[PDB]
């Protein structure tokens, strides 16, 4: 008796699941996958080995930023938009947390102006939008003619001489770009009419009206379609070249064609490359990539290889296709290193030259090489399919952290999406469409707010938590619909498109067997509804 | 999990009125309730079927209080009432509102009314 | 030669493959599936050990029983649907077989009587429907108004306060509920007036019209849509609270954030629960649990860790998140416990002493822990797309047996295929719609019976020999039509849109090289037929 | 600093990929995969026993040759199509090149005679066709009455009654048919009148004009709807009646149900077969099958069970359901042997006799049979998913080589890919359609030759390299259209619908950590463009 | 797997005529077959090609035996049939049928035919 | 990979004119270059804007060539031109065309220009 009260009270704990609002990808960020390739006969390859193996590529050492955009939206019917000069900016926007109503467009080649429901030029103050998030915040003065002022993040990779917006527009100017003596080297594509600098800035947030406390040294730029502004800084010191990206367990190497070809299981991809080392020494002053290529190599050696195997010799480098850099190490299992022992007795200058024993070498781990590719190729074959049909779960999957995703042609666009806390989620009672009585909604009507005190936005709910802006997911009204779900940990029932109840994951059966569905599974048997 | 909160227990004196409710959290609806309803505790008795809603529409009553108390609901408030009109000293006991939805079963904590 | 002749013999042998009627699911059944999950880093957790697992859940001990539904239907035209009163199912149904030709019903909420064709009150026989199965038995009076009576599956689980039908629909009495002395107590929704129990009922057949040769106690009930009736027996005696759900193998335990955490690489659950054991013996008097937990967990250490691994102490029982139980064993393996003894020198209380001992296990544990998440999620990944586009085949897979599945939101609902004998199943020689000359069917139509004797019931054959009772499958016919369709056990090879021939599983060419193509394939030239 | 001088040189040296013009597979070769099955529980077998295993198959002997289709197509409005007589093809085509501008057909069963723009019967050249390729060659008369010729691969099977054609028809003659003594009792289907065979037949090339060297003997077959040519050679000599399929490594073998059950991880399928061996030694006189079951069994023995294993007794000879022959040698491993020996101090006749012994062999083995099922019927059921989305991908990645697939009902039909090389590809300029404001491509527009100096031939970017020939992929035009396609080992970057660059797989991010996308993602903003 | 049921055989005087069937089992029908047709044996030969349908439809005869025999066929009872008139002592001999589609071949027990 | 092939440079006397022009590869569309132009090198300096068309339709010129210089396209030939009318001696030096299309940069071999 009393366990099943114990139970009924540890059913009420809830998993600490979550909403997210994943925005859609504008391309400010695309990665690509790879591609099933054609997988080499056993026949092939000579000089097989083993090794471990530290991978590096080219360190672009990305800097994130913060920009603000400001421009005025025109409709005068005829939809037109236009930058906000510096002189706005800073002696109204700035100063005073106001646009002027008026608006420079153009019509016909011809310059126009445009004004508030046909008014004189008149100070308007902007007003936080509703929909914005927290961190991504912006302002209007409306809800013609419309101010617009947002905040969005940047990024810029070296050298340095451009960055992208979070709206996937470039600006063909160095972030470091100004007019102070270590600056004004470095790049621009624009007239210097189209910049400015104004040192001892003083912000002023349109929000709270508070005005900054220290002074800061901001830059303007005038684009064709908005102004953007950022905080100058000093370029940052320079860092080391090339970037640890793998760690592998082992590798095999093997000579092809005329060049080495590297594999392993873990990675998917397949290192192609000369059969002559890099001279990494003489440009690596400092031994940023060798410090840790050794102390890698010796780590993993320590952690399994120390009882089984030996080293054959020193470390080695090469370059492979690509932007990458191998550090490799060979090894020789004990079992292996005897046999060596023994036919010496009639050292890594003795590996390649015993035709009899590499003979047997070749095939023993050609058998090996061929199997990981085959194995990869269908791994890589069934991912590829499923990435097109959901790319948010695969994006997700792979990366280990929720993200927004688009599948942008043969690349995949990738973004991060924001968190909702369950308490700040409702679920509308109804799924039907008032307005088209034969219409209804796919999925849940919800209203959220991302922090505590917001204002209620209205959405949708998307797939597994997922919370969406546009109500749109649509049906024709079947009947005789039935529905679960997936809301915060537990599950919400639909009964004829009417919100009824919510479930704790408990309270649905979890299949294992088929011992577990005999005892409770139905010959279902459908009563056809009037 | 959902949370039944009852209210509008009491004494009254014989011929009497009262109307006690049963306020329910969003998390399950009494509009959409596969079966709603009130039951009795009497000192010698288990829970006797009092007033219920078996359908979103039928409803059903004990014989020895039909046509006297009356069930009814407000899907704005998610809200159900027990209008009990003409009390009886018969009608003393521990009164328990219950929902249920398709397997899932809530019960409040029972009520006093005396007479 | 004569090898041939054996092998052309022996391909006259087909598999004992089967048809099956796959009918939709309504919901009495639903089952849910495996979310991928937030995988942890190897930095994370401390304490880690391995060990044998139990893990039980909430017996909640399934009854199934017959019940049968009685209703009219009433079409005046107007669509209507109501209950046949008691006196109608005893004193007509059970005695005779027949039903009144007359119907009460409400039209604009005042009560109507309808009549079969406008005809006086008359009795009308009951005859068996065509397209049931031997199982799922039902009759009807025509082919207005129709009497209808159904034979179906229930089942109701602890408590049993109410029961499930196959129709999906929610019953709100005990099934154990009645006049009786210890029954009068069981749970009710409804007045008195809407239930009957009737002692010493015979039965009669409403097709063999034999009445049983013994009496039983039978229940009645008016729903506002049908009435319900059924056996009524007294309640099966009490079971074991928990039932012993799986046997892990190998489990690895962790603390992590004051919570212990499990895992395992087949279980893709992993539970979480307090530091603190659950006193069991306390409530497990007769010990239903901990019988099966030292059994178990002796067996699988006998069949494997009995030589290589050492008990760090008596069995232990923790609960957590969701319906379970789980019974736990840590283990020491023999490499290991050698360490604690060298340290000793200078039984279970020492595990998590020697920090610097623990330090290399949790990184040993961690490394396999966070291997076995990432793989999960990539596995649940797919499998829970691929769910999406065909659930018959993967609620077929998951079980092990053929079973009918539908997606009914983010929950399946599942239920029983009925087999057909291959012997029992035609195919049409044609595939185009005779009424609407531009469209064909997608798959072939069929005609079948489900015992050698029945009514041949018209179809069209589905995915992988499931029948269907609806001939939906459409396309535009097209040009240049040709089809191989799987059918028992064989192929059925259709050419424009016409039936031609059968073919053996070994008549088509089986693929698992390039070699075995390279000298079969062709450079396929399109003919373009007019 | 130089180290980037380096990798920007190194990353110019992209991948040696190609395109491939896939066309679409006709029938002409039809390919099965294997179907999920309901496999026996634990519980279930008897005399488990693991061994080596050598599969083999009814050897098939294809046999591959050109084959040359000679019809007249006629439009009068009323579309036909006519086979050439054999005078025509002979006195005219293979002497001068030239057809008939004749053509009779049959119009209301009556004979009928067209003629090309109702001009006089006159003489009309050849001309080779503009968008064939350099293996399948074809030439036409116009671009009504159209001569046309066109050389085909054909395909012959043992006993080498029928071809089949790269069209997707059959010839229901044999290859080797003819007038010549060994050949005249071959198999036919056609009346005398419909066949000619010509001795010392020179061949006339339709492009290059030039008469063959050396005399021939070509036959002719004349049907209803074309009359096709090929060049006669006697029949080649026999060869052995199995050939072999499958090395198996590792294989269990169960007794079930009065018949042998074998199975392994690699092969998905599972043979069943009698308990009694077949009588091989009375048939292989010359020991085909015989020699090559011993050499590599004992092959794969020394490989791998060489120290760990002994060898029961000699190999046994078992017939399969299906085309299926296994040689099989049961092995003990040395652990296991003990008990043998042990248990006889109280040799192949000992295996199934220690009762207790097999006891424990029983279940050690099935619990391995019973986990590759079950993850064999896993793989199956996503792969065969899978395969409906993208038969190309899953043809190819299951052979190991590019290939064109179509599905063709439950059986998938395969032909070979042409390679291009990627210097004779060139994208157009724009994705829209110029006749159609509303409508645009879905990928590129491209151009394209097979050989150096060939003709331009119009197509569109395919999938993965894939070159296709028809212009119909479309979608209505959107604002904001951004794309990458895979394009010749880099990418080609799309923006409303206008081409603009090329990028190296090295410009695009490679996804591998979150940590990797966390420096990098930006809280992407959309601007939605007027 | 697809059988053939074969019948009509025996024996006639010269200048007589007679029937011979062919019935296929629903595994094969013979309207859509490449190629059905009778062939005979002759103590001196090979089976020679007497009659066949080389496409749905096309005849085929041999030269002793065209506008002399017929060959057609029913597809409601799956059956085809050969028509043999003004028989001749040189007709003597077993006739097999023979029906294949697209790769797939099947042979009758062959029937006597005296004259 | 991107190539410009650049040409047009050499030498002329005070009041001149020249027409310096960049053609590229196919792989790198002009027209769709998200920022075109000319800078130049100095014996004292790093390299000067010049002459750029910073968005599909947007010039910048430098302010000493402002009114003088002209620079143009042609979608075509897959070329851009840099017309050069009133040459003046501070003019000489050497000249580099360059084009970058979203994150991708490419520099031509600069060409020289003295008066
Ligand atoms: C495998 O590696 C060995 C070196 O370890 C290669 O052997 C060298 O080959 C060149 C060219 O013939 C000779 O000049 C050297 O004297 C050889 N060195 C030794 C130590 O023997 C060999 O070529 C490699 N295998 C293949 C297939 O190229
Ligand atoms: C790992 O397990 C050990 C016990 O086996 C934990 O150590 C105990 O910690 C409490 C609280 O600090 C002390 O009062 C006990 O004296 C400790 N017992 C022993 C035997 O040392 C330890 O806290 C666990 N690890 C973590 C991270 O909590
Ligand atoms: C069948 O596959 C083989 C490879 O397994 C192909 O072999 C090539 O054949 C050509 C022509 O004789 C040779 O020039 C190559 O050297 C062969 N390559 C290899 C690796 O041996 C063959 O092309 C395929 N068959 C056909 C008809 O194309
Ligand atoms: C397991 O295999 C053994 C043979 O290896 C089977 O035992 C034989 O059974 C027949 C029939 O009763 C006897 O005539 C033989 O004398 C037995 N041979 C030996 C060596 O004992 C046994 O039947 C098999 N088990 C099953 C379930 O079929």
């Amino acid at each position: 008796a009393t366990l099943r009260a114990h139970l009924r009270e540890i059913k009420v704990e809830n998993a600490d699941a979550q909403f997210y609002v994943c925005p859609p990808p504008t391309g400010a960020t695309v990665v690509q996958f790879e591609q099933p390739r054609r997988c080499p006969t056993r026949p092939e390859g000579q000089n097989y080995t083993e090794g471990i193996a530290v991978v590096f590529k080219e360190n672009i050492a990305p800097y994130k930023f913060k920009a603000t955009m400001y421009y005025k939206d025109v409709t005068v019917i005829f939809e037109d938009r236009a930058p906000v000069p510096f002189e706005e900016v800073i002696d109204k926007i700035n100063a005073k947390g106001v646009c002027r109503s008026t608006a420079k467009y153009v019509r016909n080649n011809m310059e126009t102006t445009a004004f508030h429901r046909d008014d004189h030029e008149t100070d308007m103050e902007l007003k936080p939008a509703k929909v914005a998030t927290r961190t991504s915040r912006g302002w209007h003065t409306t809800d013609t003619v419309n101010c617009i002022v947002e905040e969005v993040d940047a990024r810029s990779v070296y050298p340095y001489d451009e960055f992208v917006l979070a709206t996937g527009d470039f600006v063909y100017m160095s972030p470091f770009y100004g007019y102070r003596e270590g600056s004004h080297t470095e790049h621009t594509s624009y007239a210097a009419d189209r910049f400015k600098q104004v040192d001892g800035f003083y912000a002023r947030d349109l929000t709270t009206k508070a005005r900054a406390t220290s002074p800061t040294t901001r830059n303007l730029l005038t684009t064709p379609k908005f102004t953007v502004a950022w905080d100058w800084v000093p370029k940052r010191p320079a860092v080391c070249t090339m970037t640890k990206w793998q760690e592998v367990d082992e590798m095999l190497r093997a000579e092809y064609g005329g060049s080495f070809r590297f594999s392993s299981d873990a990675i998917s991809t397949t290192f192609t490359t000369n059969l002559t080392q890099y001279s990494l020494s003489r440009v690596d002053l400092g031994d940023c990539i060798g410090r840790d290529a050794r102390e890698a190599i010796d780590r993993m050696f320590a952690r399994k290889y120390n009882a089984t195997h030996i080293k054959v010799g020193q470390p080695q480098y090469y370059l492979a296709t690509g932007g990458f850099l191998i550090a490799y190490q060979p090894l020789l299992s004990n079992t292996l290193a005897e046999l060596y022992v023994r036919e010496y007795m009639r050292f890594a200058r003795l590996q390649f030259t015993y035709n009899h024993i590499q003979r047997h070498v070749n095939d023993m781990l050609g058998r090996i090489a061929v199997a990981w590719c085959e194995l990869q190729n269908h791994e890589l074959t069934l991912w590829n399919e499923a990435r097109k049909l959901n790319p948010n779960a695969i994006a997700s999957a792979t990366v280990g952290r929720r993200v927004s995703a688009r599948m942008l042609g043969d690349v995949m666009a990738v973004s991060t999406c924001v968190p909702v806390a369950p308490d700040n989620v409702i679920v509308q009672n109804s799924m039907r469409v008032s307005s088209r009585p034969g219409t209804c909604y796919s999925r849940p009507l919800v209203s959220f707010r991302y922090e505590d005190q917001g204002p209620l936005i209205e959405g949708q709910l998307g797939e597994n938590n997922e919370l969406r802006l546009t109500r749109d997911a649509l049906e024709p009204c079947t009947v005789g619909h039935r529905r679960y779900f997936i809301f915060g940990g537990g599950y919400v029932y639909f009964e004829e498109y009417a919100y009824s109840h919510q479930l704790s994951r408990a309270d649905v059966t979890t299949v294992s067997t088929f011992i577990d569905l005999n005892i409770t599974m139905l010959e279902d048997h459908e009563f056809v509804p009037l | 999990q959902v949370q039944l909160v009852e209210s509008g227990g009491g004494s009254v004196q014989p011929g009497g009125s009262l109307r006690l409710s049963c306020a329910a959290s969003a998390s399950g609806r009494l509009s959409m309730s596969g079966a709603l309803g009130w039951y009795r505790q009497v000192q010698g008795k288990s829970r006797e079927l009092v007033a219920t809603i078996t359908d979103r529409s039928s409803t059903n009553y004990a014989d020895s209080v039909k046509g006297r108390f009356t069930i009814s609901i407000d899907d704005a408030e998610n809200t159900m009432y027990l209008q009990m009109n003409s009390l009886k000293p018969e009608d003393t006991g521990v009164y328990y509102c219950n929902a249920r939805w398709r397997g899932m079963n809530v019960w409040g904590k029972g009520t006093r009314v005396t007479v």
